[PDB]
């Protein structure tokens, strides 16, 4: 099994910046890690994904040119850098991973290991 | 070309920066289901049959028998359909709940006009066709399902198993579905109605498929999905399908619901599962994204079955290099043709699970193969555009 | 190149005018079926067995028992095979009609030389093996099928269900098919033969597959596909397949046709359906175009299953640009290699319909995928030729 | 380039001489099976259950009941698993041998803590739960399987068939497997125990799947796979699976082993067949090559199912032209991504043969398709490198 | 449902020209329309097909360079121009269409909507 | 049925050369022919294969650069030329063929017709 812990949440004014972190232990050279978010009253939606080996990035249209994902296998952590936040981004973010390549990069059934969650709130 | 915030992939040179791209993918959003444009889409089995479900029509409810219009594309909404209320039925002891979904897969569905069996001449005669006022006919009174005949013997004795043959009673090339069952009650009531108080044994054979049933006498489960009337007994209902020119055999004892008007159907209807009601019009019907209107050749998201003028699933957001050659390559990629994928229309969720699992496996493998082919085509196209 | 009435498609530049093409597709024409060149093709089950069909050989008709030659490629001609005349059989009440098509899928098929069960020592003894002169042996006289033993008790009483175990009686690695059945007549004759006038119940289990049967006493359907002799009763015939080292169990009552000589077979034979007789020689056997001789790498028409040196289906008329580079990649397109498609050889038309539907679905999907790959290859090739 | 003993294929120019290649294929060697790196691999069902097999755990042997850890990847080692010794069982008369392989396909497997049926209140009461000292519990004494209750009537009379309903007794979304059976002995012993000496008839229905069984009285086969104790009788054991929220029905007579603690499981576990013990660590688990460590993107040999960080099968030894462009598309070819293949996890070898044959056909067709795609990609890559 | 009506048949000497017409109402942007013919004592054979949206033409080998197919969505009609007719072309022609792409362009199972028929006779 | 007979076996010192032969009668223009070998106590392993029509050669890694395969349809024989033999090459070689292309070129299930075998021994 692997451990996923998320840190870096808080409250930020709309127009600033924020960075999330996720520490994963036990990943192999074929793993994939992704970020999710769940607005209140809605289901989790794909945000971004990066490959643990080569570092190929997949970013969803809603959050592109603004979000970015990267990993550092030396420190065994994956980051999510946020720029130009808007009040529609307030949700609970999650860290997900799987050992080997699955049917697709989108959806919840493709990823197997799930993190507890962090709270991000945007307000003026 | 020169430095720019837009990057594209190539089959040989890999990542390359270009001054502008033409997106080819879009993530749809879940929406309601709409009528398919250009094709008559089947929702409810009999839309003009009011206060009746699909199982009520399939079993032949007295007050909502009607013509079933033909349809090429159909919608499955109830994985476990229910009745709207007639004589109580042990729904879970047989495969009867999947009969409406089986009829849903046939393009032309109709009910026979003549009885395939003369119930008064069946073995075990003399018979009197009993009836109960649980579900009434057009004028308030006792009735029963149109596809069965509750035969109550006039001579009240126990009998050995009896045999009857179900002939092919409609046009060749139309698979015939025969609906039958048996009735059970408690001890004293069966001793008064049939003359015996022991469980009865039933079986039926068709195309080599054989089933066996034994009735229950005593404590019955609470009535469910019926018009509320205190009934001490309840019935078990099954069906058997006969192909072209093939007859069927039924063995039975006291308390038989002999078939009267069978369904025989022909053609093939594209079946995809969803939810009612159908609101509006949509170019494509996606099994998870609802009614979608095609706007771009490809889409990214959760791959599933679709019917109609649908885009093709890909796993990553593809882009086309920009900045008449570009226009020529855009139509060529937009004009690729891939056939769509639907349910087997003959494999039931309750009965055939391994076949459905293999079907979904094949679906995923085809999705991956087509996605890889599309990605290769896009890399070739934009590599040619750059050069 | 320059202006010309010949056009060729390209992967990048699309349509372009070329001064000559080399066609790569041709539409065949339905023709008779021919023997496959280089492979011994199985038509009739026993070609040297005269005046007997495949169902006559499979049941072991007295006057046409013979050796079944081994074959790698086989032809299916009768979807519903018939008998040429012996004791009347209720063909449609079981799955017996598909036994010749099941044996058709095995490369090596042979009949056992020893009885797998000693009929005189079976439970319910003493038995006397009765026989009827409906189908006679080499010398005109009473006979019966070689794979059964009609056991008539010497003591005429009714019996409770009895159990017998069918052992594995040939070489390991060969699936064994056991053929058995039961016999029924009218009331007085059955009372005189067996001592009871009530229907008898039969069942059998093998590899977890269980069937149940109840006999009929009284009105019988008219005799069909039998040597015309007035018979007041008839028989029901079934079969079970046992894998390597697995035994089978049979429960029975009065009127049992105990198995004597079972078929056990090994190997795999490619099965494709068609029509008899086989006339001539052909490189490829197409399921709809008959015996075809390969002349060009690709063909256009109705796609179907094929065996042998066959071309590959495409959806559109492909052309190769002309006018050593052209010859260099002409063989490369001609040397593309694709695996063939055949029937499952274990899925029966009557019994397994959903699996066959999924098989045709996956066949269509593979046809489309291979056609798309071939079209992409041709566009790449002629684009390289033009440049 | 110039003359050299190294040749590479191209999509357009065909064969060409190059001054050096980078091999991309390697033929592996059959090796033992190792634990999958990064994933907990399931070998034995209960590793901490000593002196017990998978069937012993599945049937609930008295001295080796324990918690079954959850696993995502599992290994199948016994196609026909055996017992390590308790009351003798007729293993081949039902489908019981495949129950451990069925539980192997579920990620989370656990045993219920409460009895789904109160055995002392079942129809036919008063019952006394008999037991035999063939397989003992923690303290040396009489015991029995934890998933059954051998009900011996206190009043010794023959009975008509009786009905009991098996409710859904665990969390929704977990398929529930109910294990039951019946017991038979010789004539005098059954006359002393149950009061009747005639064979008893049993049946069970669940999700439309119905089975029928008749007991045997008399000569029994020799005891096998049991703790050696001279016992004149033996039992038949079967199981039925119920989906979410669906109950089951069982009809029975004297000598019923009523279910007590059912298995209900959830999730999906990747199942691949192999051999024990698991020795060491391996990146990939190949069904025929044992535990393999991935070293090159592609491999050549006998294609089969694999789980993990596995290479992709190709039919011919591919080479990449050599002598940053070469490194640029070396990673791109190494970064191709294909979904892996496993067993259906619900299709049993003994029961579902046609489905498995279709599965292997689909696997072979996909292998050929991906091999062709990879070859085309390699030709495009090295053609680009040469130019 | 869509309606297919054929007009323009008649008797023509061998060596002349002829044009057929077929009016289709209710076609969508993904439909396909094809022409067929059935000689007396034979089964229907593919003649031509055209894309209702892009206008890509598929001609059978027997008819190439002599037949041609085209559509006009403004008038909602599809034409079949015949050149250099020979006495082996005498048959009954049919107009067929389907809503979306199917397994193949050849055969009767792929097409769903069928026109009533027209009679073409070639004689000297 | 086709006939496969192998000849040319014997004893050779390590470092010499040897040529095998296999005569096949009844092959069609789509057949495949391969060579195998089975060391004492082991299973048969792929050695080489050639196309009966085009002559495309497939060699296993242990035998490359040193072995070579060729066919002559005029004489209906296929040869196996051996160079720089080493004592690990001592085994019993086989000639195998099939009529049309099967799933793969490696393994015994793909090939159907089997030659009787020859004995090759390498010693000093
Ligand atoms: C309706 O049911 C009553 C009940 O007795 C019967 O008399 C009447 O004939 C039925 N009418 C029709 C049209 O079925
Ligand atoms: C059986 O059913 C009848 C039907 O009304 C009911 O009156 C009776 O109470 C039930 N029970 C018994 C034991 O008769
Ligand atoms: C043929 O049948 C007759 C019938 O009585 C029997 O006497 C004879 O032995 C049989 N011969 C063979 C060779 O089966
Ligand atoms: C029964 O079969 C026998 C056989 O010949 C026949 O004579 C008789 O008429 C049949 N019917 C009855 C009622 O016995
Ligand atoms: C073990 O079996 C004996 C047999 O009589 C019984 O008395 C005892 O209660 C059982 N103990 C447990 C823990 O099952
Ligand atoms: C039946 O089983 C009992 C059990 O011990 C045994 O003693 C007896 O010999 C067996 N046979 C008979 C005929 O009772």
């Amino acid at each position: 099994d692997v451990q996923l812990v998320e840190s870096g949440g808080g409250l930020v004014q709309p127009g600033g910046s924020l960075r999330l972190s996720c520490a994963a232990s036990g990943l192999v050279d074929s793993a994939n890690v992704a970020w999710f978010r769940q607005a209140p009253g809605k289901e989790r939606e794909f945000v971004a994904a990066v490959k643990w080996r080569s570092g190929s990035t997949i970013y969803a249209d809603s959050v592109e040119g603004r979000f970015t994902i990267s990993r550092d296998n030396a420190k065994s952590t994956v980051y999510l850098q946020m720029n130009s936040l808007r009040p529609e981004d307030t949700a609970v973010y999650y860290c997900a991973a799987n050992q080997w390549y699955s049917g697709g990069y989108y959806g919840e059934k493709n990823y197997d290991y799930w993190g507890q969650g962090t709270l991000v709130t945007v307000s003026s | 070309s020169s430095n720019s915030p837009h990057v594209v992939k190539t089959a040989t040179q890999g990542e390359v920066n270009v001054t502008g791209v033409i997106p080819l993918t879009t993530t749809p959003t879940k929406s309601h289901f709409a009528n398919l444009k250009g094709t008559e889409t089947r929702g409810k089995l009999c839309p003009k049959c009011l206060n009746c479900t699909d199982l009520d029509v399939a079993l032949g409810r007295p007050k909502c028998t009607g013509k079933i219009p033909s349809a090429r594309v159909s919608i499955l909404h109830e994985v476990r359909p229910v009745t709207s209320g007639c004589f109580p039925i042990m729904h879970d002891r047989t495969k009867i709940r999947q009969l409406p979904n089986l009829l849903r897969g046939y393009e032309h569905v109709r009910l026979s006009t003549h009885n395939v069996i003369n119930a008064e001449d069946a073995p075990g005669r003399p018979y009197e066709i009993g009836t109960s006022g649980s579900c009434p006919n057009i004028t308030n009174g006792n009735g029963f399902f149109a596809t069965m005949a509750w035969a109550v013997p006039k001579n009240k004795t126990a009998t050995n198993p009896l045999t009857i043959e179900v002939p092919y009673i409609c046009t060749e090339g139309e698979d015939q579905i025969t609906v039958w069952g048996f009735h059970s009650d408690n001890e004293t009531q069966m001793a008064k109605l049939y003359g015996d108080s022991k469980p009865q044994k039933f079986t039926s054979s068709a195309n080599g498929v054989t089933t066996h049933y034994v009735s229950q006498i005593g404590g019955f489960p609470n009535q469910t999905e019926d018009g509320g009337l205190p009934q001490s007994g309840r019935i078990v209902v099954d069906y058997m399908v006969q192909k072209s020119g093939k007859t069927g055999t039924i063995t039975y004892q006291r308390g038989i619901l002999l078939p009267q008007k069978v369904w025989c159907a022909s053609g093939r209807s594209k079946v995809i599962k969803g939810s009612l009601p159908l609101i509006g019009e949509a170019d494509c019907l996606h099994e998870k994204y609802g009614g979608l209107n095609k706007s771009k050749p490809y889409y990214t998201g959760e791959h599933a079955k679709a019917i109609g003028n649908c885009p093709i699933w890909v796993k990553t957001p593809l882009k086309l290099a920009n900045g008449n050659k570009i226009t020529k390559n855009l139509n060529s990629l937009s004009e690729l043709e891939v056939k769509n994928l639907q349910r087997l229309s003959g494999a039931m969720d309750e009965l055939h699970n391994e076949i459905l699992e293999l079907d979904e496996k094949v679906d995923d493998l085809r999705a991956d193969t087509i996605s890889s082919q599309i990605e290769l085509a896009v890399l070739l196209s934009n590599e040619g555009i750059i050069n």
